[PDB]
């Protein structure tokens, strides 16, 4: 079983049907986070190192999980009422790291 | 401004084809408003996503 | 399938091993994250752009996974140990509680 990283993910916007408001770019690397969070160097709260030893003890508590500790901002142009181009940056939009919470 | 955070916590509250006809009517009002957010548009295509699962 | 919440959990410091060290308490209430994120009601709830966004992908794309059910704000709390003198030191561990979760 596979450990907790990142992996590659384009978003195409037209795939996902908002080319409809996003003029700009026509996608991006957004990237996500998948793994196992197992009990023996990974980015984790306290919670995270408790939850998975309460795991290795009983089953039936699950696993930290594996999402996003760092991410990055990207800017896309979007049309107003008037047709007019407004540039804005989105948030927490690309991963840069993963993490077990 | 963008009022969809209004629009979802009344939604979200409801369901704890009545809500998701009133939560589409919601959406359609602050539209103008929500031109360039994200969480709008998600709610666009997910309001319309169950529209046809569940079929009304 | 069940949404994103939180659950109870009282962590019992014996059955993890942990009474070796922690001299007080004897465990506490630390909670845990579970439950679907899903397309409609994940959104807020409580996400990052990006978790709006792999749900979306997801809802297009099954091979990419859903946003995953996490503490979203965390709470401290204070436990006792013994350092090298065998006296008794207070220290505050910090994100130890969930107070609530999302979807990340
Ligand atoms: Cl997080």
């Amino acid at each position: 079983k596979s450990s907790c990283k990142r992996h590659p993910l384009y978003v195409d916007f037209s795939d996902v049907g908002w080319n409809d408001w996003i003029v700009a770019p026509p996608g991006y690397h957004a990237f996500y986070c998948h793994g196992e969070c197992p009990f023996p160097h990974l980015n984790s709260t306290n919670h995270a190192i408790v939850q998975t030893l309460v795991n290795s003890v009983n089953s039936k508590i699950p696993k930290a999980c594996c999402v996003p500790t760092e991410l990055s901002a990207i800017s896309m142009l979007y049309l107003d009422e008037n047709e007019k181009v407004v540039l804005k940056n989105y948030q927490d939009m690309v991963v840069e790291g993963c993490g077990c919470r | 401004q963008c009022r969809i955070q209004k629009c979802t916590t009344d939604f979200v509250s409801l369901t704890s084809c009545k809500a998701l006809r009133a939560y589409a009517g919601c959406t359609q009002r602050t539209s103008k408003a929500c031109r360039g957010n994200l969480v709008y548009h998600s709610a666009v295509l997910g309001i319309s996503d169950l529209m046809s699962q569940r079929n009304c």
